[PDB]
This record gives structure tokens, C-alpha cells and sequence, in this order.
């Protein structure tokens, strides 16, 4: 019973095909990787500050190896800061980034 | 992979006494003495053990008074519980109890333990019972190193502390013999380990090696001069260094960022000058003693410093 | 087909003895390319008894390595002279990274900072159906270094060039890194190709082979892993990957007949490393292998086994850049392999002791603004 | 500038050496010299 | 110039052997060693009568001796007090 | 053995019983105390602050030690107390030997001066470094004890020289290499490459203070070029033609050079710390 | 948070041939400081590689093996000057060096022609001074070993004069312990002092010694790949006499110090054969008697 909930193959490609009023943070992680385990803690700390203004989900990279290559992922610790509106783009981050950058991306972009 | 070690002998004299012998033959001249002395000092005083720390009886006036039905006094019962050998791997405090009734002899098989702690001897003598009287005793187990002095007596009333000894290894010994290789001097190393049954001599050897490695590791860390155990210990530190205090922002600036030709850059690097503050500390006269330098590069560095910074600390004309 | 700016000759003036090593690529923090199932030499008798105190992962997965910045920091810690050539942003993250490298003695003169592009931010487009993202909207600083920006002077002083396959993913950075490789090769120097196949290159073997065929020919020293070696060829893994005993089926030393196809003219040595457990080297006239420990305190945040590969590469480069005339000798290569194994084990110990254990079920420790971690003694509690 | 000794030093020799060092250097130097001699003698014994 | 000699110098400066040398040096200009004691006691009394709490660093006698040694060209600490910076 | 000549080891309970007045004054002076009862309760509570204040008080306060039998005139001396754990007063071995130490437990009375005059007199007159000569005739009362004399004798004794070191006559058929500095000799001894009794040749920097006896050299190898070697029983002088001492080598062991080096370095360190 | 940190408190460069360093390891527990200090001192004094001059080929220069006409100093003096040369290198195996100087009056200093691997720390060291006009040619050989050169590779040399020079990069090392404890806790701080000859900084010596110690203690973790009378004394204390035997055999076993049945069972048939006047018929009869019960 945590904030960030697990997703699957088909249910994750539905919040982008529909509509929303809050940004969506798609997180790729693998159980094996060490760095990701850290990233999850700061993602939960960021989500506990935005309980209704932001949605944070996570998807593994071992059961969904097909949904990762077409997502254009290059490494385990990766995030996607997609926006509600259409037209505005997607932000892909690669690595262990501080929480200040995440706040400055979800607020000013 | 030329160095080979093997357990030469392995015996079990008693359930609380183990003996193992080892060999390290292809060793070199001066390495044997160091390895031997370090392993001896690590096997005696660096391995840790679990022992009973506090005992709580049902109703006794003092630890020196006797009790009906039991031959030994409370002091002898405490001394017998002191010799109980236990095995654990998790730090903290656990509770145990003995609740034997009836005539007979209370032994270690009568101690009930948490699922983490186990017993080794399972046949040690605690006390003797002669009358059908319930014997109910409380226990407290703790893992630590060395020997503990029962100085504190707070946080609990009606319990008698016992001075435990957390020393699994009884004795150790090493011997060094020559290999007979002619020109090159090679030596053979032996090791004898006596353990109290809580862990085999091989496990004690591995644990002593790991403890020595853990003691020698910190010399290879970064030299200390912000919260530890954090991967972002450099981001917030740099963010607050230039924001909290003055005259420290020059320390964060290095020569590399300041555009410079390769010659002046590598010459200043060979002169043990790495930061801008170090370049500001030495006057213009010091830049001449370094070899492979001229008078024009001094003008160049002064001009780019005036372009980057307002003035100089000690590089002014004097 | 290359340009050189010689100018004044300052070779014998102030170059110093330790040859400069140019580590090319991106500057990231805690980024692991990929991960494949692997094995490890451990004592299962000691693990079955301390199952309540030792963190042993269910399925072991080792990453090929870390990043170019990590290798540079490791080589500078070993005592070598390193220099990182890459492009970064001018924001707080890029400046913090530069600081890290600098405080560790890596030379950042080559690094170039941009004010318009960020450090780790890439803009993407939804694209057509199927979730096919397009990265065209903006490149990151890392994958956008112009051919012009390459600092020629460093490549002239450096005697060994290091680059990974992570930079060769973007079409813009691929041409730049190939130009840098050929420039460093023509000016005089050896090229170290550390193939760390990222996630998209694990689809098929033929595509992965034809993708890195532009490389693998301009490099003299190549470091591959056992999984990547089996993936490039038609070798299928026939191990258990989950057993609790060493059966010698793993840690297999392939005969030289399997290494013949991928071999070329200017290749000198090939290191196939199964971690800090066993490292095999293949040369023109002889080949052998060196065993290792790979039994270290393994905690979460450190189970990917990346510092091991970083230290192995750092030690190999440190030993091969000092005596370049003995890259083919057998005894010197064995000493290099042993030193690299020791360095990898030491770096893994250091990373396990620096990044502590995650908090257990009962967590009351002070919350670090970016993570949460406890020491080793704190993780050894009852509940 | 002390005399180099190549023979055995008994108690009388040490007494004479201390009596001469007190007159040549003073009690301040002699105290530290005697402390260092004590340390070296304990180490050797 | 013996290279390995800094340890005992630090030991002399820390343990407090500087005062044993300073007393013997100051007793080289006075005829009677009793008039010197009386003069030091009188100076210490006069210095402690002016400011009670501000008698020096810790005491007044050490302060008087440090003042007498600093007026002769020998730099000495305030009342011979130098704490250990390596105390956790 | 670790104590200096002026410092003495004072037990904790004796120290607090002696400086109770001073520590109560220090508590009431600055803070953390409002009355005598609260200060006494804090001192009885065994808090770290009271021990810190006790150390700060006894940092530079002289204390007097006097044996119960005052047979000799040097039976009453002054020391500087150091806070030590235990129930026994720790003293210097030399002062203990000079105070007629016994096998049985010798009781020691501890007195603390109060007035400024008493403190000045104890610091300037009654210290041990100011009274080293006995008033009988002037002989040093502080001499090395049994163990120190044994160590010095083992150092400066040497080893066998004749039939006890060689079996057959050396007339039928090299020593350690010529050590340029005594530092190299001590380093080779610590590396366990030469024994403590193994002879060696130490290059002497022509100090001309060649200590020997009135004994002519055993042999003088006068060559044809004009440089003759004067071989003595303990040293070698290489002299050129025009009366020039080229080289001087001394044949000794590591103990003699160790003692000489330690005395010289003690003198030099004292002279440097004086400045 | 209770993390073992190390700092360099003091650092001095007395000359180009001497250095100094003082280090501190604060949060050490009780009993660990002395062990760490002893181990680090042994590693600094014995487990650090050094480079020096092993052999000197002086046959090229004109000399009569006792004195040189051009060189003011003797051959022993120039050898003692050559053995004091400090070198910084990462050589594997052996390397050759040569020094040739031509001039009427010259002082041979830092004139060694060295490969790029080897470097000279102090350029002011004098090999030979007041050299008269002569062809001065010297062939040198350099090695890199930890302890010393125990045995030379070539026992017979034509004109090469071996120099018994110790490498010894670190000149001296010492440790001290300062106890800081209030109450039940007793913390200890280690104070390491290092003196190097200039070939390497005192800070690098710590890292080298620590890595050497780790490499020495790792092998203990290496793991190879896998591929009536029925009581106790009623039979044990049975001396051979009670079990009936022919006389010959009884006497023989006795001379062989075989009294009980355990001594007979411990001895095998081969050594039994070794016994004098013992035969195969006997071995079958003793086996039968031991089995006839
Ligand atoms: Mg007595």
C-alpha cells in the first residue's frame, strides 16, 4: 500500500491515448538495479508532496522488454515527464537526478 | 592463482571445542610474518559473540542467598549461566526463559530461544533440583565484542547482571617454515585455531580476514576536510558552498575552466597548482621559478584573470 | 581524411611521464546500461547459515559497467592521468558533475559547457501508434557534441583513447566519436573499445554485430563480457544461473576457434571478463585466464556490480598505458589481470561501504533530502 | 659533541656521564637526556 | 638537522616542558632564587588584584611568566595553554 | 614509565577529594550551579561536566607528594597531577628510586597548596628538575635504575671478538656494507637484515674526535701512488699523500650508534624546542 | 555518521630527497588502533616497490680497477655515489642505462640517459666530480623489487660490479594512539607518520600499503571451482600374549615394539614384512588368529 502503483503492458498505454488534467511520471525500473532503488525513494518523497497534482507510476523492464525498446530507453534509471495537453512534448531523463530538477521540471514545464 | 590454502586437520575434541589447521605454502619472504601477526590479532579480539547479559529470577532477596530445593546458590547459577555458549548473527537484545519443574537437573536443552539464536553444547549444567518446585528464570541475550562490565543497573528492577565474555576463539598459533627454493626466499605459513563451538575455524578465519579488510578499507576513501551515505553528497555541498560563506567560491573554480593554452595549463599542473585560489596565493615572482616559462604567459594569465575576476589577492604589483 | 593542428611542438617540454588518457563519452550519475543474468563464485555454506544477515539477491544480474566518468574517476584514484572529453550543460547538475570530476583530479579542460541545452533532459514526441517515441525534439548535451568542439590538443598529448558504445547510439554523436577515434589513432595512440551494449541493442545478434562494426576495427584493445561475447556470436547459454554449487560449466574458457571470426588485423588483445570471478585474455599467439574472488559485501544500491567493471577497466588501462611495449607479453598480462581484479574488488568494497543499506521495515532514521540509508550494523537488527 | 663510546657502560660510567652533563649542559638538558636514556634502556631490556 | 625529530618537539611543546626551561632561563639573571620568587608572587598578586576573573588564560603565575618570556624575544603561549585540536 | 619527570598520576577519587573546593568554585562561577547543595549533588552524580571542570582546574595546579618516612632530604617533592584511573598513584621510576622505593606498598601523602606564594614556591623551587644533585657531596641522585642499566649494558656491551666468533684462524681466508649514515644502519636493523651484535662499517664525517686508546695501528698499507690506509683496532683512516684525511670508517655495532644518535637528537630537539 | 574518515594534518617537504606526513583515523574503537598501526608500518617498510641501480659496468671508462686517472674519486666512492641515486619508475623486469660525458672539467650529475619509464627525482646528486679530460662511460642496470636483491641473475660477470643497494622507498614510519573516552565508550585515534625518500609522496604510500595489505589478505577468501569379554578394555587392552601365537611370531612382534592388538592393527602388512624373520606364512597365521575369535 504505497503511493506509486505498479502497471502492466496494456494499462500503461491508455493514459496517453485518453485525457488527463495532471502530469504523468512514467518510471522504468528493474529489481536488480541498485540505482533505481534509490530513485524510487525520492520519487515517493516527490509524490507525497503532490498528492493530487501529479501521478507517478512505475513499470519494470524485465517483464515488459518490448514496451521499453519502442519507448526509446537507454538505461535503467529513466523517467518520462509527459504532459496532459496534447502538442506539448515529453521529457526523458537518464540517470539519478536530484529532486530539485524534478520539481523544476514538473512546475516550470 | 599460485597461492593455495587448504584445511590440513579438522577435529572435534568436544561439542564446545573445535580445532583446525591450515597452510599457505607459496608465500613470500616478509609477507608471512605480517599475515601471521595480523591474523592472530584479529582472531583474538576482533570477532564477536553472543552471550547471556542479564538474568531475572522469580523472587530472591539477593544474589548471595540460597534457595530451597536447589543445591547451588543464586551466585553459582549465575556463574553456570555465564558459561552457556550461544550462536547468533543479529545485533540487539533478545529474551529467553527457563521454566523447568520437578526433580532433576536443568540443562541447556531447557532454554527456549527466539528463532534467531541457537545453542551449541545442549548439555551444560545450570543447576540441580531435588524437590518438585517450579524453577522459572528469565534471560537476556546480546551480541557484542570483548567483555562487558556490569556497571549499569537501570531500566530494570529485580534482575542481576552477569559479566559476559564475547570471545569465540580460545587460542591461536602460527608457524613459519622455509620452502627451499634456492635464490628466491619463499616461506610456508601454518595456522591453528581453537573455537568454542559457536563457529568453525574456517568461518573464524574468513571473518577475521573480512574484519582486517574492513579496517584497511577507509584509507582508500576520499580525504575528508554533507550527510554521509548519500549519493548526492556533492550536489548540495557545492550548491551551499558558494551560497553560505564568502571567499570560498574561488576554491570551486579550477584552472581548467579558465580558458588557457595547454602549455601554461600543464605547467601549472606540474607545479602543484590546481585551483584559482592557489594561483592567486602565489605572487608574480613565484611564476618565474618554474621551468619552461616565459614573461609573456604571465601577461596572458594576468589579462584573462582581469577579464574573469575583478582584482587579484596576492598577484598585484609589489 | 582528417585535420590536424600541430602548431608549436610542446611534446617534450611539460607532458610528464604518466601518459594522458582521454575518456570519451557522456557524464552521468548512477546510470547502468543494461543487465544480463550471470553467476558468481561464492561459498554457499557460509550463505546458508547467515541467510538472516547477508543480502543475497534471488536472481543475480550483473551490469557490464558504469559510465565514462566513473572509469575516469577510478583511473584518477589509482594514480593515473585522465582527461574527460564530453559536452555538458551549464545548469546546476552539469556544474556539480564537473565539480565531482575535478575534486577527484580528472582533467576537465576538454569538457565543454553549453548554455542553451540542459544536462540530462531529452525532448520526445508521441509519434504514431504503438507508443513509438521520437527523440528528435531535442538532443541532450551529452549526445550533442559538435565535430568542431573536439579538443585536438588533448588528443595529441593522450596516448590511449577510451570510448564506449553508448555514445554511438545517436547519429549525431556517432560521427563525432568516430572522428575523435580516427583522429586519436592517426596522431599516435591505442584505442580501448569497452563495448557495453545498451538496452536497445539486445534485440538480435546480427543487428548488434553490424551496428558496432564501424567500431571494433579502429580499436586495438577491446573489453567484452561473457554474455556479450555469447550474444555477438551464435553461442547460446547452457547454464543453470540459479544453482547453489559451482559445476565448472559456468566460467567456461572458450577455445580460440570461437574467437577467430571476430578477430581482425590491427587487433592486439581481447579481454572477456565474467566479472571479478574470472577474466580471460585472447592474443594472437597465446591465451589464458585468471581467477578472482567476487565475494564481497553486497548490499542494495550495489548489487548491480558496476564498480567492479569500472575498477577492472581502470586497472587494465593503468597497467597498459605505463608499459606499452609489453601489451603482448604473457606474464605482464597476467599481472595486469590480477591487479585489475584487485582494483575491482576494492572498488566494490568501497561502494558497498559508502552507499549503506536501505532502511528495514522499522525505519526511524533521519530522512536525507534525496534518499534514505543506514549503515551495516543498523541493518543487523531483530525487527 | 658527546664522546663516542665503544665499551661497556656500567652504573659508575652513567653516574660520571650525568655528573659531567650537568656541568656542561645544565639540569634542563640533563633531565630530557636522562628521560630519553631511560626510554631507550627500557626498550632494549 | 635530524629528520626524525618533530615528534619529541611536539611532545615537549604539549606536555609542558617549556615552563621547566623558562624557569631555568629566568633564574640565570638573578643572584638569589628567593627574591625572584618573592617578586613573581608580588607581581601575580598585583595582577590578580586588578581583575579577578581576567587573571589571564587560566592562572596568573603562568601569565606573569609568559609576559616575562615574551618581553625577552621568546614567543610563548598565553599562560602556557594550548588545547588539543584533535579531541573528539 | 610513560610519565615524565614532573607529571604524576593522580587517581580520580583522590583528585576529586582534593579539588572539591576548586571544582565547586568553578561550578558556582560560570554556570550550571546556583547553590552549594546543587553543586554537591552534581559532583556526587558523577557527570562528565564535573570531570571536565576538574581537569581544567588541575591542568596547571602544582601538587606536593611526601612519603610517610621522611628519612632523606628529597623526600618531599612537587609534581603536576594527571587524572588517571585506578587506586594507586603513578610516579616516575627515577623519582621512585630516588625516594627509597620498597617492595611493600609505600603510603604517599598528597598535599595541595592554596596561597599564591605557596604555588610560586612549589613551581620554582620544589620541582624535581631543579634538585638533581645530593647535598652530601654533589653526586647525581637521579641515576638510571636496574632495568635501564641492564639495557644500556646490553647496548654498549658488543659481542665476541676472537675465538668465540670464528672457529678457525682467519689467516687462511666480508663484513656488512659500508653504511653511509646511521639512519641506514638502524633501518637495516629494523628490517631484520643485520643482527644487533653484527659488526658493520659506518662512514664518519671526519669529525676528528676519534675515540680510541694509545695504540699504534696494526698495519699501514702504504701504496706506491701515495695514499696509505691506517688500519686500527676500531677504525680506518684513509690518508692521501699531502697530509689529507680522505675517509674515516668506524667499526661498531648498532647499539653504540643508536645511543649516540638518541642522545644527540635529544640535545638538538631540546635546543630547537627552546626557540 | 560514525564513518571512519582520514585526514592529513601535517605535510612538510624538507628537501627534494625527504618528505613528511601526519595522518589521523579518529573513530576507531578499542584495540584496533595498535593492530592497524603495526600492519600499516610493516606494509610501508616491506611492501612498497622501489627502483635503484643494481649493476654498474665501469669497464668502458678508463680505470685500473683501483683508481681512475680522470676521475678524482676512487671506484668505491663513485659506486657509493651511484647507490644513493633516487629513481621513480614502474619498470617490469630489468632495464639498461648509460651515461657518457665529454669535457675537460665537468661534474657528472643528472646525466643518466634513461627510458621514459624511469625518472630522476633529484638532479643535484653528484656521481663524480673534478673529472679530468677522459672518456667517461658507465653502463647501469635498474631493477624494481620490494625487499632487496637476494641473488643476482648472473653469477659470473666480466666487468660488471654489483652494488648491494637496498630499495627502501619509505625511510621511517611510526604510529601513536590517543585515547578519548568518557564513561563506558573508549575511542582511539591513530597517528601515522611517514618519511619518504622523495620517490613518492607520503599520501600515495598509504594507498599503496593499504592495497598491498588487501591483496595479501584476499587469498584467505579465494574459492576454487568445484567439479565374556566384550567391554572396551576387554579387547583393546588385550595384549598379544593372551591371543595364542607361535613362539617365533611372538618373539618377533615383541622386538618390533608391538604389544597390544591396537599396535598390530595400526601396523600394515608391508611394514610387518619389514620386521626381521617375519614371513608370509606368519602374516596369514596372524590374520587367521585375529579372525578365529
Ligand atoms: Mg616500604
Amino acid at each position: 500500500d504505497y503511493l506509486v502503483k505498479k502497471v502492466s503492458a496494456k494499462d500503461i498505454q491508455e493514459l496517453i491515448k485518453g485525457e488527463r488534467n495532471v502530469p504523468l511520471i512514467i518510471d522504468f525500473y528493474a529489481t536488480w538495479c541498485g540505482p533505481c532503488i534509490l530513485m524510487a525513494q525520492e520519487l515517493e518523497m516527490l509524490a507525497v508532496e503532490y498528492e493530487s497534482n501529479a501521478l507517478i507510476v512505475k513499470v519494470d523492464t524485465d517483464d515488459e522488454y518490448e514496451f521499453a525498446r519502442d519507448m526509446q530507453v537507454r538505461g535503467l534509471p529513466t523517467l518520462y515527464f509527459i504532459s496532459p495537453d496534447p502538442n506539448k512534448d515529453a521529457i526523458r531523463t537518464e540517470g539519478l537526478i536530484p529532486i530539485q530538477m524534478m520539481r523544476d521540471i514538473i512546475n516550470n514545464d | 592463482r599460485t597461492l593455495q590454502w587448504k584445511c590440513v586437520e579438522s577435529r572435534t575434541d568436544s561439542k564446545r571445542l573445535y580445532y583446525g589447521r591450515f597452510i599457505l605454502s607459496p608465500l613470500m619472504k616478509g609477507q608471512a610474518d605480517t599475515i601471521g601477526i595480523a591474523m592472530r590479532r584479529a582472531l583474538l579480539g576482533e570477532i564477536e559473540g553472543t552471550c547471556i547479559t542479564r538474568v531475572k529470577s522469580e523472587k530472591v532477596p539477593h544474589e548471595y542467598s540460597t534457595i530451597t530445593g536447589i543445591q547451588e546458590s543464586v551466585h553459582e547459577i549465575l556463574m553456570n549461566l555465564k558459561e552457556i555458549i550461544l550462536r547468533s548473527n543479529l545485533y540487539g537484545t533478545s529474551d529467553a526463559s527457563i521454566c523447568v519443574k520437578g526433580p532433576g537437573s536443568v540443562t541447556a536443552q531447557d532454554i527456549i530461544l527466539p528463532p534467531y539464536v541457537e545453542i551449541v553444547d545442549n548439555t551444560q549444567h545450570i543447576a540441580s533440583l531435588t524437590e518438585p518446585i517450579d524453577f522459572c528464570i528469565g534471560l537476556q541475550i546480546e551480541r557484542n565484542r570483548g567483555y562487558l562490565i556490569k556497571t549499569p543497573h537501570n531500566f530494570q528492577d529485580g534482575s542481576y547482571p552477569i559479566d559476559a565474555v564475547f570471545m569465540p576463539v580460545r587460542n591461536a598459533n602460527h608457524s613459519i617454515h622455509s620452502y627451499g627454493n634456492g635464490n628466491e626466499k619463499q616461506e610456508i605459513l601454518f595456522l591453528e585455531i581453537w573455537t568454542n563451538g559457536s563457529l568453525t575455524p574456517k568461518e573464524a578465519l574468513h571473518e577475521a580476514s573480512r574484519n582486517l579488510i574492513d579496517l584497511f578499507i577507509p584509507f582508500l576513501h576520499m580525504e575528508e576536510d554533507t550527510v554521509p551515505l548519500s549519493p548526492f553528497t556533492f550536489h548540495d555541498k557545492l550548491a551551499k558552498l558558494i551560497k553560505n560563506k564568502k571567499k570560498i567560491a574561488l576554491k570551486s573554480i579550477f584552472i581548467d575552466q579558465s580558458e588557457l593554452p595547454s602549455r601554461i595549463y600543464n605547467c601549472l599542473k606540474m607545479s602543484n597548482i590546481y585551483t584559482l585560489l592557489d594561483l592567486l596565493n602565489n605572487s608574480q615572482e613565484d611564476l618565474m621559478k618554474i621551468e619552461h616559462f616565459r614573461s609573456e604567459d604571465v601577461k596572458r594569465i594576468l589579462g584573462i584573470l582581469e577579464k574573469y575576476f575583478v582584482i587579484d589577492l596576492a598577484k598585484n604589483k609589489f | 581524411e582528417e585535420l590536424d593542428f600541430d602548431g608549436g611542438e610542446d611534446i617534450s617540454f611539460s607532458y610528464g611521464w604518466p601518459p594522458l588518457v582521454c575518456c570519451f563519452g557522456a557524464a552521468q550519475h548512477a546510470f547502468v546500461p543494461s543487465g544480463r543474468p550471470s553467476n558468481r563464485l561464492v561459498d554457499h555454506e557460509w550463505h546458508e547459515r547467515m541467510k538472516d544477515a547477508i543480502w543475497d539477491p534471488e536472481k543475480f544480474t550483473r551490469a557490464p559497467g558504469g559510465c565514462s566518468s566513473n572509469v575516469a574517476v577510478a583511473l584518477a584514484s589509482l594514480g593515473g592521468k585522465v582527461a574527460f572529453m564530453g559536452k555538458l550543460g551549464d545548469d546546476d547538475f552539469g556544474q556539480s558533475l564537473v565539480y565531482f570530476m575535478n575534486i577527484n583530479k580528472v582533467q576537465t579542460r576538454s569538457v565543454r559547457l553549453d548554455s542553451k541545452k540542459a544536462t540530462a533532459i531529452t525532448h520526445m514526441k508521441i509519434g504514431k501508434r504503438g507508443g513509438l517515441r521520437m527523440t528528435t525534439t531535442k538532443p541532450s548535451a551529452e549526445d550533442s557534441l559538435l565535430k568542431s568542439e573536439i579538443n585536438i590538443d588533448v588528443l595529441k598529448e593522450a596516448k590511449m583513447f577510451y570510448f564506449n558504445t553508448f555514445s554511438m547510439l545517436d547519429p549525431n554523436m556517432r560521427l563525432t566519436t568516430l572522428r575523435a577515434t580516427k583522429i586519436s589513432k592517426k596522431l599516435g595512440g591505442v584505442v580501448f573499445y569497452d563495448v557495453n551494449l545498451p538496452f536497445p541493442l539486445w534485440e538480435s545478434g546480427d543487428k548488434a554485430k553490424t551496428f558496432i562494426q564501424q567500431a571494433w576495427d579502429l580499436a586495438d584493445i577491446i573489453e567484452v563480457t561473457k554474455q556479450e561475447l555469447e550474444f555477438l556470436c551464435g553461442i547460446k547459454p547452457s547454464e543453470r544461473f540459479d544453482t547453489k554449487d559451482n559445476d565448472r560449466s559456468k566460467f567456461t574458457h572458450y577455445p580460440p576457434e570461437v574467437i577467430a571470426p571476430l578477430w581482425h588485423e590491427n587487433l592486439k588483445v581481447l579481454f572477456v571478463t565474467n566479472g571479478t570471478s574470472k577474466i580471460h585474455y585472447y592474443t594472437k599467439e597465446h591465451n589464458s585466464a585468471v581467477l578472482g574472488l567476487e565475494d564481497v559485501p553486497l548490499t542494495p544500491y550495489t548489487s548491480d556490480m558496476s564498480a567492479s567493471g569500472d575498477g577492472i577497466i581502470a586497472g587494465i588501462i593503468r597497467m597498459l598505458t605505463v608499459q606499452p611495449h609489453l601489451m603482448t607479453d604473457k606474464g605482464y598480462l597476467e599481472r595486469t589481470l590480477k591487479y585489475a581484479i584487485s582494483c575491482g574488488v576494492v572498488d566494490q568494497w568501497l561502494q558497498a561501504r559508502r552507499l549503506g543499506y536501505p532502511p528495514k521495515e522499522g525505519m526511524e532514521d533521519d530522512v536525507v533530502p534525496d534518499d534514505h540509508g543506514i549503515k551495516s550494523v543498523t541493518e543487523r537488527e531483530y525487527r | 659533541n658527546l664522546v663516542f663510546h665503544n665499551k661497556a657502560i656500567n652504573g659508575t660510567a652513567m653516574k660520571r656521564l650525568i655528573s659531567r652533563l650537568i656541568d656542561h649542559f645544565g639540569m634542563a638538558y640533563t633531565s630530557h637526556i636522562l628521560d630519553q636514556v631511560k626510554t631507550l634502556g627500557f626498550q632494549q631490556a | 638537522r635530524i629528520p626524525f625529530l618533530e615528534e619529541q618537539v611536539r611532545k615537549i611543546r604539549d606536555g609542558g616542558k617549556l615552563l621547566t626551561m623558562d624557569i631555568h632561563r629566568l633564574l640565570l639573571n638573578e643572584d638569589n632564587r628567593f627574591d625572584f620568587v618573592n617578586e613573581i608572587a608580588a607581581e601575580a598578586k598585583q595582577y590578580v588584584e586588578n581583575n579577578r576573573d581576567e587573571y589571564g588564560a587560566k592562572k596568573a603565575i603562568l601569565h606573569v611568566l609568559s609576559n616575562r618570556m615574551n618581553d625577552a624575544g621568546v614567543y610563548r603561549a598565553e599562560a602556557y595553554m594550548e588545547s588539543d585540536p584533535f579531541k573528539p | 614509565p610513560s610519565l615524565s619527570l614532573h607529571r604524576c598520576g593522580l587517581p580520580r577519587e583522590i583528585a576529586i577529594e582534593l579539588f572539591q573546593t576548586f571544582v565547586i568554585r568553578g561550578l558556582i562561577r560560570q554556570h550550571l550551579a546556583s547553590n552549594i547543595g546543587v553543586a554537591k549533588s552534581k559532583i556526587r552524580e558523577k557527570e562528565p561536566i564535573v570531570w571536565e571542570i576538574l581537569q581544567e582546574v588541575m591542568q596547571g595546579h602544582p601538587v606536593l607528594l611526601n612519603r610517610a618516612p621522611t628519612l632523606h632530604r628529597l623526600g618531599i617533592q612537587a609534581f603536576q597531577p594527571v587524572l588517571v584511573e585506578g587506586r594507586a598513584i603513578c610516579l616516575h621510576p627515577l623519582v621512585c628510586k630516588g625516594f627509597n622505593a620498597d617492595f611493600d606498598g609505600d603510603q604517599m601523602a598528597v598535599h595541595v597548596p592554596l596561597s599564591l606564594e605557596a604555588q610560586v614556591e612549589a613551581r620554582l623551587l620544589m620541582f624535581s628538575h631543579m634538585n638533581l644533585l645530593s647535598p652530601a657531596i654533589g653526586d647525581p641522585i637521579s641515576v638510571p635504575t636496574q632495568d635501564m642499566l641492564i639495557g644500556l649494558y646490553v647496548l654498549t656491551s658488543g659481542n665476541h671478538r676472537g675465538i668465540c666468533v670464528n672457529r678457525y684462524n682467519p689467516c687462511n681466508r666480508t663484513k656488512e656494507p659500508f653504511f653511509s649514515n646511521s639512519y641506514d644502519a638502524i633501518g637495516a636493523y629494523r628490517q631484520k637484515r643485520i643482527n644487533l651484535d653484527s659488526p658493520l662499517w659506518l662512514r664518519w664525517r671526519l669529525d676528528q674526535r676519534v675515540i680510541a686508546s694509545r695504540e699504534t695501528p696494526i698495519e699501514v698499507h702504504y701504496e706506491s701512488l701515495g695514499t696509505f690506509y691506517e688500519i686500527y683496532g676500531h677504525y680506518l683512516i684513509v690518508r692521501s699523500l699531502k697530509k689529507q684525511i680522505l675517509f674515516i670508517y668506524i667499526r661498531t655495532t648498532v647499539g653504540h650508534i643508536a645511543l649516540y644518535r638518541e642522545i644527540e637528537e635529544a640535545i638538538q630537539g631540546f635546543s630547537r624546542a627552546y626557540s
